[PDB]
């Protein structure tokens, strides 16, 4: 009788104990996902950022070099 | 004479996405909390 | 006396467990708050320097109309 | 005539957080090492 | 008369690392799987 | 005989149950370097944006300045 308590309690416990590990899991892989995007994010705007400063910086020298030509 | 328009690229579609993991920490605690009746009292 | 000795192991795993399971949680939301405040403030800083840009577009065309006027 | 000054847009309020789960993470360490003094002996 | 030349402060070097739990999050769901073979059937 | 079972059945759960305690830890310890890492990458880059910014506006202001001198 004390062994199929045992048992019993022993079924529940590791039942509750994979979906804590299935959910574990699945919000290991969402913050995973989420991570990397933001990653990707981040990569993206200092590629985006370069690209416009470079712009900027072109279209400064050059007003620079006509105020020059002016003055 | 003439000027031309600068136009910069436009960095307006970067977005980053938000994590929603708050049913599984609510299930971690419940299961925390729900394992107290999987104790052995022989 | 093995019977009791099964349930004092088996007591003091699921203890431990609840213990390790409480941790993953506040670990999960701990980690989820930040994400989610970087989530945010890379949006932010997007929304700010798409202004920012906006109006050091204007301030160029306008110098380059100047200029164009001037020469 | 007069010119005025072009006043951009601050952004160094913008501050991305930091995250310390040192603790968890040592604590569960800790609790898989700790779970090999609950193995059952017969 | 001359005129000097704007260099911008660079940023390229500015990148995000990216995680790679793949492992852990395939060890935690076989695991959950497993837990089934060390269910007692007395 | 049964409580030999149980015995090994608890054991065998235990041992998994640590292999996932260490595997959570270890992606626990991999997302918050990520995090950091990345926390920390968009720090610096509103830091280097502010310095740009600043200099983009320095230059600006002087651009106008001459401007004006010259209409």
């Amino acid at each position: 009788e004390n062994q199929k308590l045992i048992a019993n309690q022993f079924n529940s416990a590791i039942g509750k104990i994979q979906d804590s590990l299935s959910s574990t899991a699945s919000a290991l892989g969402k913050l995973q996902d989420v991570v990397n995007q933001n990653a990707q994010a981040l990569n993206t705007l200092v590629k985006q950022l370069s690209s416009n400063f470079g712009a900027i910086s072109s279209v400064l020298n050059d007003i620079l070099s006509r105020l020059d030509k002016v003055e | 004479h003439t000027s031309p328009d600068v136009d910069l690229g436009d960095i307006s579609g970067i977005n980053a996405s938000v994590v929603n993991i708050q049913k599984e920490i609510d299930r971690l605690n419940e299961v925390a909390k729900n394992l107290n009746e999987s104790l052995i009292d022989l």
